RNA sequence: CUGACGAGUAGGCAGGCGUGGAGGUCAGUGACGAAGCCUAGACCGUAAGGUCGGGUCGAACGGCCUCUAGUGCAGAUCUUGG
RNA sequence: UAUAUGCCGCCCGUCUUGAAACACGGACCAAGGAGUCUAACGUCUAUGCGAGUGUUUGGGUGUAAAACCCAUACGCGUAAUGAAAGUGAACGUAGGUUGGGGCCUCGCAAGAGGUGCACAAUCGACCGAUCCUGAUGUCUUCGGAUGGAUUUGAGUAAGAGCA
RNA sequence: UGGCGAGAGACCGAUAGCGAACAAGUACAGUGAUGGAAAGAUGAAAAGAACUUUGAAAAGAGAGUGAAAAAGUACGUGAAAU
């Protein structure tokens, strides 16, 4: 959520369901047991209020001194580069994927 | 209470463990030791020839 | 680290890497610096020469906040103007409108010469100066203003 | 029973895969293997083998490096790669064009490049801009001048800076480094 | 041209209004900073235990 | 006297949280850690203010 | 796919087996019987060890991804008990 | 798996040049049992930022010993050198030569030419000290310009550090 | 790190944790200053065994209570030495 109106009292009973504000966004309850991805279910104040928070090209920071960070490759699928048509003609053809056994 | 005083046993084949070290020899050597009149001379020449080779050729 | 640490790869080997001949003892060498002009010569002489004597002169009562003088080269010098003016004061590249610069403010005592500031005119506010920077400086056409 | 001469079964010491467990860089060394085994071009296995090096083997190129290199006769129009990052200088004020590939950019870095005209380029953008690695260039940051190699083969006569803690006077200088006081050095 | 994702009403029900992706969506995911960190982090509640 | 508590560095801390809420979208990641997202609509899931 | 090679104490490094506990997951197993114990019964792994069947028993415990350590025994005229 | 048979096989640990030893510990079994934690560091890795870096002494917040956000300094780094007063880094595309991965041009190719980052050797330039040279002026004996030298530093030479 | 009243744990789990989970600064030793233990867990509930028989009695054998006395107050599972 981005503003609290009873909402924390409201789920705090039920079993599994954690709530969690914009401005907080715990690392201990968003990635448990170091393992990446949680089913976080926005709302529309902590979605424009996420893109504040963390900035964009757009907007600036609102967290001093903070940029996002950048990239070390451009597309996370290699194939798609290796694929498309610039680096396929630069390549040698291709010799067969298990050798034939000679001798 | 009497000991080994010397040995030059297993001396040899330690060196040889690692393959006596040829001295590393370089193009210029270090001009340590040389002359020093000479070397001011040297030094003074090099420094007119460089400029004979930056000026002259442009 | 408990469990990536070797002396827990030596459980099962008898000496834990310490060796059977020359047991691992208490202190065979001494404790701390010991034997510094002794059995310990060649470890003062080579990689710490000079530890044992005097040098210099005594100063009683030593205060660091007299000796606070932070060096600014003129490599630098203008980022000490923030970012956004530096491009309008690179540019009118003249007297008249010379950019104030109070080197203390960001707090530097002496102003060194490291190479070629631009043409453009600069009031270096400064403590020190050094020979060399203020010819520079000088050559740029702005002047040293000496402040305290 | 062969007898040997140099060691059996030597591990050659060189790297064959990055230690590092960053998944777009093992992503990057997936594809320069391959570009480096199917285009048998020199480039690639030269940016392969800096892929691998590690933070001290990789010190950053400041862009005022980059001013020398496209200050360099003929390679004015040639398209730099820096494996590693590229840091800011804020001592040039003068800075060219053209393009700057690298790993990682600091802050500075891109906004002077930016500011100029130029393109901060990823790696894989350059491999699809230049498979073979045509009309590059390769810098490397200087390595001898960290503040652990000023320490290195420290012994009498050699010169070379003894590891301590607090300097000034009265620590190492005594005996051992004047005339007076013994020897020197 | 970020995806613009759609909101949904309580029930059910997803309404026309969408909202373009806050660009944190497009950060590197990295595992390995996020287990290094979620370990150092993960040691920051614990109390002191001693024997006497 | 046990160091009991860890420093780290902040920017890496907002690097991970980052990469955490990069990895709240699409659904590989999701769907490794259990959470039973097989039938649902489009992820990022945002739902009204009201809630 | 091809080729070479394989003694090793002190010692160094790597890949791993096991234990007490922590975060996650398998919506794991279980009083139609978990853990433990015995078992010239069986299977796997070079080995650390893992797994199953049978008996005994009486309520809790595991696989994996990581974290952490008061973590592994034939010997110390080792300690306590028998 | 037990036994029979053929051949082989001396009890382990420990010091030790060498022990099955007429060397020492060990009657047996179960459980406990021995390189751990911290302060400051070195080298090497990994991560974040990178001419900077370091949120956590403290403050605001809080689903409250967690998480989150932050000012001002401060620590190390960006400048050395001298005992000290003190001074404090571009003659020259910040150099010259040699060797250099890679790139460019020509050539089918072999190679040739240009450019040559890192690094290695070496000659220079500059900064501090030391020893000389010491001019114009001169609170008329203060002041240092210029030029140096087989001297010297843990220096510069378009920054690599911090956590 | 004392007293009282509180909240907690990536701690120990009865040879561990305080010397002390129990009538623990107790039993006990020493003239004294002082030294100082060991020892928890039947079952849900005593329903902790009426009654017959052998024996002088302890006990046994039947019988019986109990899911089960391969739980009988020398009591949970109950290893190895032997």
């Amino acid at each position: 959520y981005a503003e609290d109106n009873g909402i924390v009292k409201a789920l705090r009973n039920v079993p599994g369901v954690e709530t969690a504000n914009v401005a907080s966004l715990n690392l201990l309850q968003l990635a448990p047991g170091a393992h990446l991805g949680r089913f976080v279910i926005w709302t529309e104040a902590a979605f424009t209020k996420l893109d504040q928070v963390w900035g964009s090209e757009t907007v600036a920071s609102s967290k001093v001194g903070y940029t996002l960070p950048s990239h070390i490759i451009s597309t996370s699928d290699v194939t798609r580069i290796i694929n498309s048509s610039e680096i396929q003609s630069a390549i040698r053809p291709a010799g067969q994927a298990t050798q034939k056994r000679t001798h | 209470a009497k000991s080994k005083n010397h040995t030059a046993h297993n001396q040899t084949r330690k060196a040889h463990r690692n393959g006596i070290k040829k001295p590393k020899t370089y193009k210029y050597p270090s001009l340590k030791g040389v002359d020093p009149k000479f070397r001011r001379n040297h030094k003074h020449a090099l420094h007119g020839t460089a400029k004979a080779l930056a000026a002259a050729k442009k | 680290p408990s469990r990536f640490t070797k002396t827990r790869k030596h459980r099962g080997h008898v000496s834990a890497g310490k060796g059977r001949i020359g047991k691992h003892r208490k202190h065979p060498g001494g404790r701390g610096m010991a034997g510094g002009q002794h059995h310990h010569r060649i470890n003062m002489d080579k990689y710490h020469p000079g530890y044992f004597g005097k040098v210099g002169m005594r100063y009683f009562h030593k205060q660091q906040a007299h000796f606070w003088k932070p060096v600014l080269n003129l490599d630098k010098l203008w980022t000490l103007i923030p970012e956004d003016k530096r491009d309008q004061y690179l540019k009118s590249a003249s007297k008249e409108t010379a950019p104030v610069i109070d080197t203390l403010a960001a707090g530097y005592g002496k102003i060194l010469g490291k190479g070629r500031i631009p043409n453009v005119p600069v009031i270096v506010k400064a403590r020190f100066v050094s020979k060399l920077a203020e010819e520079k400086i000088r050559a740029a056409g702005g002047v040293v203003e000496l402040i305290a | 029973g062969i007898d040997h001469t140099s060691k059996q079964h030597k591990r050659s010491g060189h790297r064959t895969a990055p230690k590092s467990d960053n998944v777009y860089l093992k992503l990057l060394v997936k594809l320069y293997t391959f570009l480096a085994r199917r285009t048998d071009a020199p480039f690639n296995k030269v940016v392969l083998k800096a892929l691998f090096l590690s933070k001290i083997n990789r010190p950053p190129v400041s862009v005022s490096r980059i001013a020398r290199a496209l200050k360099q006769e003929g390679a004015a129009n040639k398209t730099v790669v820096v494996v590693g990052t590229v840091t800011d200088d804020a001592r040039i004020f003068e800075f060219p064009k053209t393009t700057v590939a690298a790993l990682r950019f600091t802050a500075g870095a891109r906004a002077k490049i930016v500011k100029a005209g130029g393109e901060c380029i990823t790696l894989d953008q350059l491999a699809v801009r230049a498979p073979k690695g045509q009309n590059t260039l390769i810098l490397r940051g200087p390595r001898n001048s960290r503040e652990a190699v000023r320490h290195f083969g420290m012994g009498p006569h050699k010169g070379k800076a003894p590891r301590i803690l607090s300097t000034g006077r009265k620590f190492e200088r005594a005996r051992g480094r004047r005339r007076s006081k013994g020897f020197k050095v | 041209s970020r995806p613009q994702v759609t909101v949904h009403s309580l029930t059910g029900e997803a309404t026309a209004n969408a909202l373009p992706l806050p660009a944190v969506f497009s950060a590197p995911i990295r595992p390995d900073i996020v287990h290094t960190v979620f370990t150092s982090v993960n040691k920051n509640k614990r109390q002191a235990y001693a024997v006497s | 006297w046990r160091k009991w508590n860890v420093k780290v560095n902040h920017n890496e801390k907002r690097y991970a949280t980052a990469s955490a809420i990069a990895a709240t979208a699409v659904a590989s990641l999701v769907l490794a850690r259990g959470h039973r997202v097989e039938k649902i609509p489009e992820i990022p899931l945002v739902v009204s203010t009201d809630l």
